[PDB]
RNA sequence: CGCCGUUAGUUGCCAGCGGUUCGGCCGGGCACUCUAACGGGACUGCCCGCGAAAGCGGGAGGAAGGAGGGGACGACGUCUGGUCAGCAUGGCCCUUACGGCCUGGGCGACACACGUGCUACAAUGCCCACUACAAAGCGAUGCCACCCGGCAACGGGGAGCUAAUCGCAAAAAGGUGGGCCCAGUUCGGAUUGGGGUCUGCAACCCGACCCCAUGAAGCCGGAAUCGCUAGUAAUCGCGGAUCAGCCAUGCC
């Protein structure tokens, strides 16, 4: 029962590549548990516009983060054995744990 | 600031309560976000030229 | 009322708590 | 076995069970009345049971989620109009002109910078 | 309103009079956003307009609402002088507004301690003829008919 | 009300310098630019000059001010 | 007053980050302050190739630089001896081993910041600034492209009271999401001051 | 009746009542009304005689009050206004000694405004 | 943001049965709520009337109907507008000081005046007790459950949480009960005397908080004058940024 919490700041680049770790098979070895959505969480930095005064101006960013779960249940060993070098997102990361 | 008065370099300041800021890209002393370690202005610029990460435009 | 430290209102104004607005 | 509506209403979700029975509703694990105790907008929660003659000829279990209680009385009462039209979708005539189905989508306005409050604006001087 | 005529909100019924002046009066009657305690207030004080009088409440809230509406009133007017005060007839939608206002502050005016109570003697008094709410419309309407001679600028 | 827990303060060089001068005799004036300094009983007679960000002064030292801080005889502002 | 960035206006869609990694808020802020190292060391030693962007990214430690040039060449040297000595000069700046690619350019005349780049270079040596732009422009406009505009800032020919120089063709619609509206800046140190040249330039719509 | 030095509260509740001495306020009243046990609820003219004087015997033997704390806090700020203190020259003056501002908005320690005639040669204001 | 669908079940449940140390706590399932990716949905498309047309008025169906609600977004120009103290930057200027380091002081000075605010002057109220409903956020040399000591700030001990799972966290007006009874009051919390806590090398100048006592002015404000057309104003609490701490009632 492994456990894998992923994330990272863009998210046509995360659901597209938990996608890519639910390939063990759509459901006919282990149970796949589904791209777990489970929500973002929004930093957010609000800016004076210019330099030197016009206190009314402001302008707002913001950072999210966002994060999704999978899950797999019962890790046969070649489902693992494609836990290697088999990846293409640079901005997504990946917590692992059993 | 004054290129002297990054004695915020000084990586013993003594007390650590005489520790302060600076945006590590322009040494403003005053609007410094400590996530990014920049100050505001910086912040803005760097936000436009998409040079800081996954910031963006953000409206609600 | 929001003045007043030794309140409820008070107190809860202020970020605090005391005797006059028990934590718990 | 039951019927069901959603309705939701400014922050606030409620969801309509809909049983047979004798007009006892009951909201998030305690009485209807024990739940709005005092509250006077509290009796058009069940303004659509009044108007389609319903009153005591159902039960109902309710759980309601967010908000405040004001908005949770808005939200059953979509819940329960809903319900009463998947249960019979010829009620809608002595329901729709009424206005029970529409939802209210009045919400929260934004806070807006150099406002004090999305539109309270500060006060100048000198003009 | 410089584009479009404005249209009236229609305030929905009462719980418990199913009308839409009880709402209205509620609405006058409640400060600050709380309509629980404007309504426990409005309740209250029908509670005290039966247990000091045979009549039902409604009618007798209806009845003094009548007795407050003002058919005259006057609004100030530039010229090609100055201010003349120009008397004006009163648009039904008007003397709504301006009788539950007047009753409202009236009855704030009043020495009596609860809320209801105040409303209740105001809402009593001003049914009986008498009372603050209807001595500023029998005034305002004083007004109008004494400046009567400004009559020819009925707008 | 103000703030000597289970600590109490007395910046220490004018303090080893105060207790050297308690083997014998009080020296007339001592420069001190730590006005920090709360006052200890060991300090009733030596007259300390208490700057200012301008002048030392001669603050004579009462019994009958003891628990407070040194910089609360020397008045910073001049005013009229 | 007036007018966002046209990048980070349309930095959602349209256009992506140069440097696209993932940080947590421990980290993020040394990775940033090292990645800027990098566009510093990058931007001044690189300018002969005139470098249009720096693509930036990160992982197992790793940091995959991906330099956007013109001329390729410069940036090679002896067949080697170049590439060479600048993922060096990355190294320690960067104790986390560099990976320096280099990126073709095809038509300097279709990027901005180039465009921009080229336009400053002239406003020193002294080129007449009303043709530098209308030219610009044209060589921008004749290299395909929906539109383009250029700006040059004040001080045009060390006249002592600062202007402003035009010149624009085609579509260039600032308003409008579904763009791609390359923008580009270069500064020009001058003699008697210094001056700004912003570039835009439109090409297509979804 | 009369509780401490020339005191006399009556016709309200007790613990409100006793309030109206000077070294005693609302939390004072709450203490000595629990350790003598006279509910504090009762008015004063329904106080037992007996009840009275342990209220007296305990109010008066416990605690510095009326004319013998006015007299020790008036000779309490000669104190610091007696020795260097600079709380004694805000003493002296009659400046806001807590550390205020006083640029503007020093009204209850100043007294009302003593107002002076403001320019020379500069516009209305 | 408002309605609906598909994908998705370590958050969600008398939906449906089993168990209960009556907590979705347990088995158990994802229907529902939600979470968040991708879609549908609106078009003056349909009807009636005026119109040459664009469109206008109205009416159905609909969660929503003519720009459904709110953001982001600001033209050629104007002001020789603001900013060389954020950053650049031409010129001019100083170069045992117009650079540099300290310690202390100042930026906090008070006879006065203005702006923006906060807290009020109370009974549609204030106090105490019990009890009910949020959203958005933040948390590692951090949030601190829980336990013990203290009237308390807080100290000692200690669990969990790299957090949809632990914590900040109490939401508050509201509701039920009791008290106050028209009073400068159980209104108002300014001032001042005392005793403490914590942060910091250090709180005199000049920190915040807690406790005792003190309990000012203020009974709704002249001339004038500001905001707001709907979840708006009014009112009530909550969070963050900055930051050891904090003068925040400011701001977002
Ligand atoms: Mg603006
Ligand atoms: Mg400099
Ligand atoms: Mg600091
Ligand atoms: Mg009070
Ligand atoms: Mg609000
Ligand atoms: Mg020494
Ligand atoms: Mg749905
Ligand atoms: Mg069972
Ligand atoms: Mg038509
Ligand atoms: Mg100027
Ligand atoms: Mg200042
Ligand atoms: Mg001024
Ligand atoms: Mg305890
Ligand atoms: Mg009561
Ligand atoms: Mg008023
Ligand atoms: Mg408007
Ligand atoms: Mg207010
Ligand atoms: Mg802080
Ligand atoms: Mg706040
Ligand atoms: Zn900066």
């Amino acid at each position: 029962k492994i456990r894998i919490k992923l994330r990272g700041f863009d998210h046509k680049t995360l659901d597209a590549s938990a996608q890519k770790i639910v390939e063990a098979a759509r459901r006919s070895g282990a149970q796949v548990s589904g791209p777990i959505p489970l929500p973002t969480r929004v930093r957010r930095f609000t800016v004076i516009r210019g330099p030197f005064k016009h206190k009314d101006s402001r302008e707002h960013f913001e950072l999210r983060t966002h994060n999704r779960l999978v899950d797999i249940i019962n890790p046969n060993r070649k489902t693992i054995e494609q836990l290697m070098t088999l990846d293409l997102p640079t901005g997504v990361e990946i917590e692992i744990k059993t | 600031a004054r290129k002297a008065l990054i004695e915020k370099a000084k990586r013993t300041p003594k007390f650590k309560v005489r520790a302060y800021t600076r945006c590590v890209r322009c040494g403003r002393a005053r609007s410094v976000y400590r996530f990014f370690g920049l100050c505001r202005i910086c912040l803005r610029e760097l936000a436009h030229k998409g040079q800081l990460p996954g910031v963006r435009k953000a409206s609600w | 009322g929001k003045g007043d430290r030794r309140t409820r209102r008070g107190k809860i104004w202020r970020g605090t708590y005391g005797k006059y607005r028990p934590r718990k | 076995e039951q019927y069901y509506g959603t309705g939701r209403r400014k922050e606030a979700v409620a969801r309509v069970f809909l049983r047979p029975g004798n007009g006892k509703v009951t909201v998030n694990g305690q009485d209807f009345n024990e739940y709005f105790q005092g509250l006077v907008r509290a009796v058009a929660a069940l303004e659509p049971l009044r108007a389609v003659d319903a009153l005591g000829r159902f039960d109902a279990y309710i759980t309601v989620r967010g908000g405040g209680k004001s908005g949770q009385i808005d939200a059953i009462k979509l819940g329960i109009a809903r319900a009463l039209v998947q249960y019979n979708p010829d009620y809608r005539a002595k329901l729709k002109p009424l206005g029970f189905l529409t939802r209210d989508a009045r919400v929260v306005e934004r806070k807006k910078y150099g406002k004090h409050k999305a539109r309270r604006a500060p006060q100048y001087s000198k003009r | 309103a410089r584009r479009r005529r404005a249209e009236v909100r229609q305030l929905q019924p009462d719980l418990v009079y199913g009308d839409v002046l009880v709402t209205a009066f509620i609405n006058k009657i409640m400060r600050d956003g709380k309509k629980n305690l404007a309504a426990r207030i409005f309740y209250d004080a029908c509670k005290i307009i039966q247990e000091k009088t045979g009549q039902e409440p409604l009618k007798v809230f209806k009845q003094a609402v009548e007795n407050v509406k003002p058919r005259m009133e006057v609004r100030s007017r530039r010229v090609g002088g100055a201010n003349y005060q120009v008397p004006m007839e009163v648009s039904p939608r008007r003397q709504q507004s301006l009788a539950l206002r007047w009753l409202v502050q009236a009855a704030n005016q009043r020495p009596e301690r609860r809320a209801a109570v105040r409303i209740a003697h105001e809402l009593m008094d001003a049914a009986e003829g008498k009372g603050g709410a209807v001595k500023k419309k029998e005034d305002v309407e004083r007004m109008a008919e004494a400046n009567r001679a400004y009559a020819h600028y009925r707008w | 009300p103000r703030s000597l827990k289970k600590g109490v303060f007395v910046d220490d060089h004018l303090l080893e310098k105060v207790l050297e001068l308690n083997a014998k005799g009080e020296k007339r004036l001592i420069k001190t630019w730590s006005r920090r300094s709360t006052i200890v009983p060991e300090m009733v007679g030596h007259t300390i000059a208490v700057y200012n960000g301008k002048q030392h002064v001669p603050v004579y030292i009462t019994e009958n001010m003891v628990g407070h801080k040194l910089g609360e005889f020397a008045p910073t502002r001049t005013y009229r | 007053g007036n007018k966002i960035h046209p990048i980070g206006f349309r930095l959602g869609i349209t256009r992506d980050w140069e440097s696209r990694w993932y940080a947590g808020k421990k980290q993020y802020r040394h990775l940033l302050l090292e990645d800027q190292r990098i566009r510093g060391l990058l931007e001044k030693e690189l300018y002969s190739a005139g470098l249009a962007r720096v693509d930036i990214e990160r992982a197992a430690d790793n940091v995959a630089v991906t330099v956007h040039v013109a001329k390729p060449g410069v940036v090679i040297g002896r067949g080697g001896e170049r590439i060479r000595v600048l993922r060096e000069e990355l190294a320690k700046l960067t104790g986390k081993n560099v990976a320096l690619n280099v990126q073709e350019v095809q038509n300097p005349n279709l990027s901005a910041p180039l465009v921009a780049q080229r336009v400053a270079e002239q406003i020193e040596r002294r080129f007449a600034v009303r043709r530098a732009i209308k030219q610009a422009v044209q060589r921008v406009m004749e290299s395909g492209a929906k539109g383009a505009k250029v700006i040059v800032s004040g001080r045009i020919g060390g006249a002592e009271q600062a202007r402003t120089e035009w010149a624009a063709q085609g579509r260039v619609p600032l308003h409008t999401l579904r763009a791609n509206i390359d923008y580009g800046f270069a500064l020009a140190r001058t003699t008697y001051g210094v001056l700004g040249v912003k570039a835009y330039i439109f090409l297509g719509e979804v | 009746a009369r509780i401490a030095g020339v005191e006399i509260p009556r016709n309200k509740r007790v613990d409100v009542a006793l309030t109206y001495i000077y070294g005693i306020g609302k939390a004072r009243a709450k203490e000595a009304l629990e350790k003598t046990g006279i509910n504090p609820a009762t008015r004063v003219k329904d106080l037992t005689e007996a009840e009275v004087v342990r209220l007296r015997e305990y109010v008066e033997n416990t605690w510095k009050l009326e004319g013998e704390l006015r007299a020790e806090v008036a000779a309490n700020i000669k104190r610091l206004m007696d020795i260097g203190c600079y709380r004694g020259l805000r003493h002296r003056r009659g400046l806001p000694v807590r550390g205020q501002r006083t640029r503007t908005n020093a009204r209850t320690r100043k007294g009302p405004r003593k107002t002076v005639a403001g320019k020379k040669k500069a516009p209305r204001k």
